[PDB]
C-alpha cells in the first residue's frame, strides 16, 4: 500500500526545519514504497501524485520546574509550489498547579504532486526557550493515501 | 519464531524475519522485539550519564548547578536557595522553626539559647539562625 509515518529526530526548541527518523525498525516509524526521506534537506518525497491524509503531532514536556511559557508553532511547507498545515501549541506558565505537558493534533486531506517534497519547520516564541523540549518519539508526521491506484 | 534472537537485535517483518543489528541510534533490552526503541537524547539541561548502547537505554543527569526531579529525571529543578530544603519531588521553603543558610544546605533547627543560659537577641528565620546574647540587663 501507500502510507508513511516519521518520528521527529529533534529534541530542543530551535527555529528551522526538523530532522526525522526514516529507518524502518525504529519504534514508531513506517516508510513504504514510493516514499523516500531526503536526509540532505530533511524533506520526504511522495513519488505518486494523489490525495493524501497528512496528520500532525506535537507533544512537549517541561524539563525545568518553574520556568517556561509561550507558544510553539509548527508548519508543514510544500517545497515545489505558504503554509499547508498549521499547528500552534501553547505552553502553560509555572503555577501552583503542575502542567508539564502540552499537546496538539492537526490533519486534513491534501493533494500532492508527483515528486512533491514535504517538510516541517519549527518556530517557537517563548519567554525561556529552554525548560521546554520535544517529547522524544511523540512528534510525528504521518501520511497515508486516499486516491485509489 | 522471531523470538530466539537476544537483546540488542530485532527482526524486521520485511527482509524475511531475520535478525539484524539495531539502527545507529536505538536499543533493544529484551527478547524478541520487532523494533529497536529510540535512544533517549540528553540535551539542554540534561547531561548524558550512560551513552546509547544497543543493549541498554541512555540515562540523563542534569547540568551542574541543577538536580533531577521526577521518576526518570522528567524535570530539572535549579538548586534551591537559602531557607529551602529539597523535598524529593519539590523544594519546600525550609520548615517552621528551622533554618538553612547555604546553596545545598539542609534546613536545621535553630540554636537553643535556653541551654546556653542566654536569651535571643535576634529571632531566627528560614534564611538565618538565632544569635544568642544576654537579655536587656541594662
Ligand atoms: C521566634 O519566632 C517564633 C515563630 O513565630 C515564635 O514562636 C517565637 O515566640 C519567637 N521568639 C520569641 C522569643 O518570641
Amino acid at each position: 500500500g501507500m502510507f508513511a509515518q516519521l518520528v521527529a529526530q529533534n529534541v530542543l526548541l530551535i527555529d528551522g526545519p526538523l530532522s526525522w527518523y526514516s529507518d524502518p525498525g525504529l519504534a514508531g516509524v513506517s516508510l513504504t514504497g514510493g516514499l523516500s526521506y531526503k536526509e540532505d534537506t530533511k524533506e520526504l518525497v511522495v513519488a505518486k501524485a494523489g490525495v493524501y491524509y497528512v496528520f500532525f503531532q506535537l507533544e512537549l514536556r517541561r524539563v525545568v520546574a518553574g520556568e517556561g511559557s509561550g507558544s510553539v508553532s509548527l508548519a508543514l511547507h510544500l517545497q515545489p509550489l505558504a503554509a499547508a498545515l498549521a499547528l500552534t501549541v501553547d505552553l502553560p506558565p509555572a503555577s501552583s498547579e503542575a502542567r508539564n505537558s502540552a499537546f496538539g493534533f492537526q490533519g486534513r486531506l491534501l493533494h500532492l504532486s508527483a515528486g512533491q517534497r514535504l517538510g516541517v519547520h519549527l518556530h517557537t516564541e517563548a519567554r525561556a526557550r529552554h525548560a521546554w523540549q520535544l517529547t522524544q518519539g511523540a512528534t510525528v508526521l504521518g501520511l497515508f493515501r486516499v486516491t485509489p491506484e | 519464531p522471531c523470538s530466539n534472537c537476544p537483546a540488542g537485535t530485532f527482526c524486521d517483518n520485511n527482509r524475511n524475519q531475520i535478525c539484524s543489528p539495531c539502527p545507529p541510534n536505538s536499543f533493544s533490552s529484551a527478547g524478541g522485539q520487532r523494533t529497536c526503541d529510540i535512544c533517549r537524547q540528553c540535551k539542554g539541561v540534561f547531561r548524558t550519564r550512560k551513552e546509547c548502547s544497543s543493549t541498554s537505554n541512555a540515562e540523563c543527569d542534569c547540568t551542574p548547578g541543577f538536580h533531577c526531579l521526577g521518576a526518570g529525571c522528567s524535570m530539572c529543578e535549579q538548586d534551591c536557595k537559602q531557607g529551602q530544603e529539597l523535598t524529593k519531588k519539590g523544594c519546600k521553603d525550609c520548615c517552621f522553626g528551622t533554618f538553612n543558610d547555604q546553596k545545598r544546605g539542609i534546613c536545621r533547627p535553630w540554636t537553643n539559647c535556653s541551654l546556653d543560659g542566654k536569651s535571643v537577641l535576634v529571632n531566627g528565620t528560614k534564611e538565618r539562625d538565632v544569635v544568642c546574647g544576654p537579655s536587656p540587663a541594662d
